[PDB]
């Protein structure tokens, strides 16, 4: 029993973390085989970070302008190229700790583990979700750029996020491992703003199923609802709309607990209306929305 | 402000 | 910025987890140097677990009665002994992935990272705290026995917990790596309840300091209190007593935010009596008590290992 | 209920 913000074990990613320095700018890089991936704004100076021309900034660099440290050993850069907002530095040594991996672009609502790093060394690991406004609520300081988000379902590391920047509200933005940003953000310090952040509704329902699985039922009620009536209520609390696809996703949890998806949707409507009245659900007084249906099944049933 | 989170 | 429930990097611990099998009972083992540590109830059968005599169950066992698998490689057991509630299995191969480590027993209220494991394979990591009643509000299923909790002190892995069992309330209990139970529990499938739990006051204050660092300041006020006046209402709300030691270890956070420790206690005092008035602190509607003062420092200053 | 020793069975 029990339910925790559970990250994946970080060892497979730790062995890939390196430091990348260009001039006086430094951040983290991801060392897989003979390629080191890092955010391209490492080729920026202190000035020229508002409207950099990365193509022009990169063509002025030689391979020896990139200093890559893997622990105590400096990697020899023998090649460099740019893919979207990510730099790909070819090195003359394949990382012997390279695990089985793949690159995956995720959709809002998806969760992943973050190994926050500074100077190529890990600071800690925590769990995150792609918010509907395409930000993440991370824990990142200066120098954390290059830290990655990942999942390790089975024996393959699925890299889904590379960290780049912090927005004025303290939320964070970055790219997939192909360098394409999540959301409309750009790797410039020009003024940008995250849209209104909404609650990941399907994740909340999954979390309520996890509570029921762990023996908690106080929040249920005898009511049901139509999908359309629920969404008309949900939108009033800045909740993401619930689609038929989400309903289907919750089928297994619905079948495991014997509570229909639309019945649990009725429960959620009452919880938003009442609050929790001094009670908690799985150790929380808010409705947790960073657990997917897949996360619940992995943690509760195995 | 918007901060690219490299270090200097 | 931002503040998350942050565990230590688990890479050095992952390379030490193995699977231990004795009959039909399977759990996890910690392979350090040439010894494997694991819960002693691995020698129990399903029918042995009500009132087992571990002294007697072990005498009938020999070295080869323990199947130790490190991945797809089977380790040869050349010795066995019992220290309190853990079993030590000497193997003929030192773990080449052995990190710098030590065994430390933690105090109630201190935090650590759990590496949940099943069949000797690491499956997840999460941060938690030794509750004042010496339970752990963990997330554990069958087969998770032998999973370990740890901290990283500078360059050294400090193993502080090994998981054994789940209480009927769904909370969990275990031992240090020397086999000594945390809390008034014993390893057998009987009715066992813990003492009444309390909130870790020093940790809540640390978490309120983390919030101020992140710009959450609505809970601050003009007031201050005293240790005696605060502890009177803290005991009334089932909060742990605040000592002069807690005030001292909070010093670095109090000076870095410009907010005296006892000024912050007045904030926490008002929060217990009047609630949060519909607001949140660091995305939480509860007073979080699973962040120590050093947890806040290492996260907000970006300490690495 | 009773304590559950969280080993696994084969």
């Amino acid at each position: 029993s029990g339910f925790r913000k559970m990250a994946f074990p970080s060892g497979k990613v730790e062995g890939c973390m390196v430091q990348v320095t260009c001039g006086t700018t430094t951040l983290n890089g991801l060392w897989l085989d003979d390629v080191v991936y890092c955010p391209r704004h490492v080729i920026c100076t202190s000035e020229d970070m508002l409207n950099p021309n990365y193509e022009d900034l990169l063509i002025r660099k030689s391979n020896h302008n990139f200093l890559v440290q893997a622990g105590n050993v400096q990697l020899r850069v023998i090649g460099h190229s740019m893919q979207n907002c990510v730099l790909k530095l070819k090195v003359d040594t394949a990382n012997p700790k390279t695990p089985k991996y793949k690159f995956v672009r995720i959709q809002p609502g998806q969760t992943f583990s973050v190994l926050a790093c500074y100077n190529g060394s890990p600071s800690g690991v925590y769990q995150c979700a792609m918010r509907p406004n395409f930000t993440i609520k991370g824990s990142f300081l200066n120098g954390s750029a290059g830290s990655v988000g990942f999942n390790i379902d089975y024996d393959c590391v699925s890299f889904c996020y590379m960290h780049h920047m912090e927005l004025p509200t303290g939320v964070h933005a970055g790219t997939d491992l192909e360098g394409n940003f999540y959301g409309p953000f750009v790797d410039r310090q020009t003024a940008q703003a995250a849209g209104t952040d909404t609650t990941i509704t399907v994740n909340v329902l999954a979390w309520l199923y996890a509570a029921v699985i762990n023996g908690d039922r106080w929040f249920l009620n005898r009511f049901t609802t139509t999908l359309n009536d629920f969404n008309l209520v949900a939108m009033k609390y800045n909740y993401e709309p619930l689609t038929q696809d989400h309903v289907d996703i919750l089928g297994p949890l619905s079948a495991q607990t014997g509570i229909a998806v639309l019945d649990m949707c009725a429960s959620l409507k009452e919880l938003l209306q009442n609050g929790m009245n001094g009670r908690t659900i799985l150790g929380s007084a808010l409705l947790e929305d960073e657990f997917t249906p897949f996360d619940v099944v992995r943690q509760c049933s195995g | 402000a918007v901060k690219l989170q490299n270090n200097e």
